[PDB]
């Protein structure tokens, strides 16, 4: 499985601290787009462009590969400011 | 530098501390930082680089005090709105610490002025509201090899980074390039501006580790702090 | 509570977070927090609890300011020095936010006195500088279920946990049964001191969760922090 | 292996942050006295009475067990203060 973290207004505003996913997303964007599309709320939280993740406690891009057992951490970004 | 009887006094509690020692002190009596922006976070860690005895301030801000400006600038009161944040704060930290020279500048920069002002000093605190400025100064950072102390906040989440632009180090582009009014909770700005002034210190000094290489996060709706490395960022714009 | 129009601008900041509103800064208004301990921490939460609105403080400290206070506990200045830490603190709130209630408690107060004075408020900070009284106070708010928001520094250390005295949630004995002048470096003071108000902050409005059941330790050398669960033990003899 | 962290004050008297030791302690008391004992520094550091213990991020007594690949985390109280 690949754990999920969400942070600060992601978690917020989707309602989750943690989710396990099953292991078939490519890349960081996909697991992103798939869980986006769920709805309007889901798709403010994940915005491209208001979102940062990281990878096993790496700060990476969205194309990164991902693979099973990866942790993956979703938290905006902050420029406050 | 050279302490004063009465400063030596003063800085007893950091002057014990083993590897400080008098050294540490005087290398902060001898210091000079810019800070830019004397809002939250500006205020916040300017009361304890005032306090710890950092000896030259230069304290640069276009902004005046605004009465929603209270619930966290803390150095700023009723008395001082419609004031530059500037000379508000300037008045406020001279009393915190009448031992060291603090210069107000109320201006916005431009980037030659400001490849001159982070020239002339040692570390430059990033305490700004907003992207465009914080790249202005990561970029005159960069060129100029001036160790830049990157703190923000908005809501309850607040962010650390120290940039020091050692080879392979990452710049705050490598992590800018990630991305592309609301509200802020009053003590987050505490949180992070104290973060702040401690990791200048560190650098001043050379005490401890810089947090470099890594983000920071507070996440204060839950209590947690997440280290997130910071890998550079092979094309950045910046140190690409 | 009910927030003037001037009030509702000056907190606007706060209102605006979402989960907050209104009724988060009606809440502070309404509230009741004791102080104990007006150095360094109390001086760093005091003032973002000012700040923020928090209607009614308490300060409580016999303490006198002296000189080498001035290094880390910023609402005092050279002015003060040799006055009750309450005083000089009080004067500089009533600054911060004169909407307010501040009330100075120059005494060092016996159990019975404290029981009393625990009842009064609805949420008690642990900013004291010795395991006596923070014992103390700890058994004064088991035994009324006041929340303690408690904070720590020496050196480059800090820590923070919140007792909320719930059914099988540890109390600080369960931790101060584990062990039995130094330094400290300024700005530590003001990240511990911030992190309990925020802490407050959410325990009063019902905001976020509180950093309960768990010791949060900043190691201010590397810039890390770390969260360490914190268990019941059954023998403690506050709580077992 | 059993992995031990040092943080803070303790780090900074010891001079490392982390050492891997072998699987030999059948608590953090025979972990903690036979690190004491390698310097006055070394018992200074870690003086019971002076001392915290975290194992697998939860405080414990020092009469808590270890086993084989257990992390431990020794760093000091504070009462500051
Ligand atoms: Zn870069
Ligand atoms: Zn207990």
């Amino acid at each position: 499985m690949i754990k999920v973290l969400f942070f600060a207004q992601v978690r917020e505003l989707v309602g989750t601290d943690a989710t396990e996913v099953a292991a078939d997303f490519p890349t960081v964007e996909a697991l992103r787009q798939h869980m986006a599309a769920q709805s309007d709320r889901w798709a403010l939280a994940l915005e491209d462009g208001k979102l940062l993740a990281a990878v096993n406690q790496t700060l990476v891009s969205f194309d990164h590969p991902l693979t099973d057992g990866d942790e993956v951490a979703f938290f905006p970004p902050v420029t406050g400011g | 530098a050279e302490l004063s009887d009465q400063e030596m006094l003063r800085y007893n509690r950091q002057i014990i501390l083993r590897g400080f020692d008098f050294d540490g002190q005087e290398a902060l009596k001898d210091s000079r930082v810019l800070i830019v922006g004397l809002g939250g976070l500006g205020c916040a860690a300017s009361q304890y680089l005032a306090s710890a005895g950092v000896g030259n301030l230069t304290l640069l801000d276009f902004d005046t005090v605004s009465l929603s400006n209270l619930q966290r600038q803390t150095l700023h009161s009723d008395a001082t709105v419609g004031q530059p944040k500037v000379e508000s704060a300037r008045d406020a930290l001279t009393r915190i610490n009448p031992h060291i020279a603090i210069t107000p500048v109320n201006a916005l920069l431009d980037d030659a002025e400001l490849a001159a002002l982070i020239a002339e000093h040692d570390l430059v605190l990033d305490c700004t509201d907003n992207v465009a400025v914080r790249n202005q100064l990561n970029a005159g950072c960069f060129a100029a090899k001036v160790p830049l102390v990157s703190g923000a906040a908005i809501r309850m989440e607040g962010q650390i980074t120290v940039f020091t632009y050692q080879d392979g180090e990452p710049c705050y582009r490598c992590l800018s390039r990630l991305f592309g009014e609301a509200g802020v909770m009053a003590p987050l700005i505490g949180v992070i501006g104290s973060l702040q002034a401690m990791e200048a210190i560190k650098m001043l000094a050379g005490y401890g580790k810089p947090a470099s290489g890594k983000i920071v996060m507070y996440d204060a709706m839950t209590c947690q702090f997440r280290e997130m490395k910071l890998m550079r960022n092979p094309g950045c714009e910046v140190c690409g």
